[PDB]
């Protein structure tokens, strides 16, 4: 996953 | 978010969970990660991290270490070792  | 302190809560969010992504609601939720009702994007209750983008193979727990360390209630939940060992540090 990837953040934001 | 203070109604999303709960896992019971967070799972309710699923609702519209689309079903084609490879990871699952109960894991998520077991994280601290709630659906804020866009694509794959959810966020912790605690401190408020976004993910998106989830891939086959993806743990929760193992990218909320990955990405946003200092989150008290994954220190809580999984300890600062593991936390540690996931930033690098043994
Ligand atoms: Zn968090």
């Amino acid at each position: 996953a990837t953040p934001f | 978010n203070l109604s999303m302190q709960t896992h019971a809560a967070r799972m309710r969010t699923f609702m519209y969970w689309p079903s084609s992504v490879p990871v699952q609601p109960e894991q998520l939720a077991s994280a601290g990660f709630y659906y804020v009702g866009r694509n794959d994007d959810v966020k912790c209750f605690c401190c408020d991290g976004g993910l998106r983008c989830w891939e086959s193979g993806d743990d929760p727990w193992v990218e909320h270490a990955k990405w946003f360390p200092r989150c008290e209630f994954l220190i809580r939940m999984k300890g600062q070792e593991f936390v540690d060992e996931i930033q690098g540090r043994y």
